[PDB]
């Protein structure tokens, strides 16, 4: 059934899954039009597909042009997810194929196992875990591939950068999800503690400053320092 | 007008007749129902005094033989069997007409209920979902499964309802997976009605025996199937515009005809909300959402 706090674990073992997140598939400006009525202007979004266990990200880009003379587009946002996910599986080879898919919410369980019903043997799962991966648009190199998108188009990342060569996925994903809760808390703070040492950089294939051990030990403790503050500030505590 | 002969009644057991029913004592001098209108199927039906538990009983039609009903004290129940011997039947018939031991099947001249609850009911299409091909009446009972229950055991005393999914290869064309998944009229219309029922009026007996199966044995997969497929109507954006009028009609009547007191059990919220108020049906039901909504104003 759900994934909770309970079965956490369970993200890290060998069966192949993967997290879905569609928060920014459909993505708007709102704005005043010349007489003064609110429309919106589609901007590019992206699919969030994620292994937990190895870091890949497949993020699949979602051109402007899908909308284009279309209804009801946040209803359609779920299916062209589901359509999307259904075909990425298709593309991998049998051995490759998720176990499981794990939508981060629970209005994508039908499209998506509607779409997979050819895999009867691939269990779609919630999720009761709060997962900050609406906050994917805050990293740097990946808001740029999708907001430079000019057509449809796949992009593959590691979202833990090189860190498995030192830590578990378990660590990582808590690393990963830490980062992630405190960019969509607060992004400029977070950035700021990011990329204030100009000395550490973010390498041309990474996505993440290339921080030591102990670096990320520091950088760790202001993110959680800075989601307390936020909530702090948020409910003045 | 036909008659159903009971050889004895040995166990205080109601008796029902269609939407009727009578409590009979035991050992008392009841030997059957007379007057049965011919037409029509019927529905004969049992609840021990002792053991409310199983309701169960036995659909036939008298135009396609004699029927009367014995009692097994072995298994322990009511059973309708066949009398070939046309004169035997009829002589044991006029004996118990001769000396009153019948009760009367009581219709009303006024009243069609019977014929809105089984317009489009014939006992060919329920020996198909109640498979015992040596007779020609069909016994169903509270427990009974469905077919579709046992692929989520025994076989032989299945109830073979056809199998509505709306999250099936079936029911959804690759392709056009939201198209169909939320407009369902290509599996009402092409799958179910051209493909498996071959028209309206077999889809509606269908219907109207589930949701009977339901009120008379609280028959718990009947009154999933009788749901399903109004949900598949209510859910087709295209539908023929006698069906939806038939349909109001349909299910006015047996919202009209069900126990005040087993609305909760055998009414799904969600299905007849969504059915009335959200669907694309929700204005083209007018009977049934003013009974719904006069006789059962929690539900919604
Ligand atoms: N003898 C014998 C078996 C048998 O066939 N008995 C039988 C047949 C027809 C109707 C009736 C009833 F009216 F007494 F119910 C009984």
């Amino acid at each position: 059934g759900a994934m909770n706090s309970s079965n956490y674990a369970e993200l890290f073992n060998n069966d192949i899954k993967l997290f879905v997140d569609d928060t920014n598939v459909y993505r708007v400006t709102v704005h005043k039009t010349f007489e003064g009525n609110v429309a919106t202007k589609a901007i590019n979004g992206c699919i969030f597909t994620l292994n937990p266990k190895t870091g890949h990200l497949f993020l699949k880009i979602i051109h402007t042009s899908v909308w284009a003379g279309q209804k009801r587009l946040s209803q359609l946002a779920k299916w062209k997810t589901a359509e999307e996910v259904s075909a990425l599986v298709r593309s991998l080879p049998k051995e490759e194929q998720p176990k499981q898919i794990i939508v981060t919410r629970k209005a994508m369980l039908d499209p998506l196992e509607v779409h997979m019903l050819d895999f009867p043997n691939i269990a779609i799962r919630p999720t009761e875990l709060r997962l900050p991966f609406s906050a994917a648009m805050s990293i740097d190199k990946l808001s740029d591939v999708v907001m430079k998108a000019t057509e449809p188009q796949m992009v593959l990342f590691n979202i833990y950068d090189d860190w498995l060569d030192r830590i578990s996925s378990y660590t990582a994903f808590s690393r990963l999800t830490l980062l992630l809760r405190a960019l969509k808390t607060n992004e400029e703070s977070a950035k700021m503690i990011l990329l204030s040492d100009p000395t550490i950089t973010i390498k041309s294939y990474h996505l993440w400053p290339s921080f030591t051990d102990e670096q990320w030990i520091t950088i760790e403790s202001q993110m959680r320092d800075l989601i307390l503050t936020e909530y702090g500030r948020k409910y003045n505590v | 007008m036909n008659t159903v002969p009971f050889t004895s009644a040995p166990i205080e057991v109601t008796i029902g007749i269609d939407q009727y029913s009578f409590n009979v004592k035991e050992n008392q001098p009841f030997h059957g129902i007379k007057d049965i209108p011919i037409g029509h199927v019927h529905v004969i039906h049992f609840q021990h005094a002792d053991n409310s538990s199983m309701r169960y009983g036995y659909w036939f039609d008298c135009r396609m033989g004699n029927f009367y009903i014995q009692y097994d004290p072995k298994d322990g129940l009511y059973k309708m069997m066949e009398e070939r011997d046309g004169a035997k039947f009829e002589n044991i018939v006029h004996n118990f007409k001769e000396r009153q031991m019948m009760v009367s099947y009581p219709k009303i001249d006024e009243d069609d209920t019977w014929y809105n609850l089984t317009e489009f009911v014939q006992m060919d299409k329920i020996r198909k979902i109640v498979r015992k091909d040596e007779n020609q009446f069909s016994y169903v009972d509270s427990s009974m499964t469905t077919v579709q229950e046992n692929e989520l055991s025994d076989p032989a005393h299945s109830l073979n309802y056809t199998v509505i999914n709306f999250k099936s290869r079936e029911a959804i064309r690759p392709g056009h997976e939201m198209e169909d998944f939320l407009d369902k009229s290509y599996y009402l219309n092409t799958v179910m009605l051209q493909g498996i029922f071959k028209n309206s009026s077999n889809y509606f007996g269908e219907l109207q025996f589930a949701f009977l199966n339901a009120m008379f044995f609280g028959n718990y997969g009947s009154s999933l199937q009788w749901h399903a497929m109004i949900e598949l109507i209510c859910s087709s954006a295209t539908v023929p515009k006698h069906m939806l009028d038939k349909l109001d009609e349909i299910l006015y009547y047996q919202i009209k005809t069900l126990p005040e007191q087993y609305s909760d059990i055998l009414l799904n919220e969600r299905v007849w909300n969504i059915c009335l108020y959200s669907s694309f049906q929700k204005n083209s039901l007018h009977n049934t959402e003013k009974i719904m909504e006069n006789k059962y104003p929690e539900l919604l």
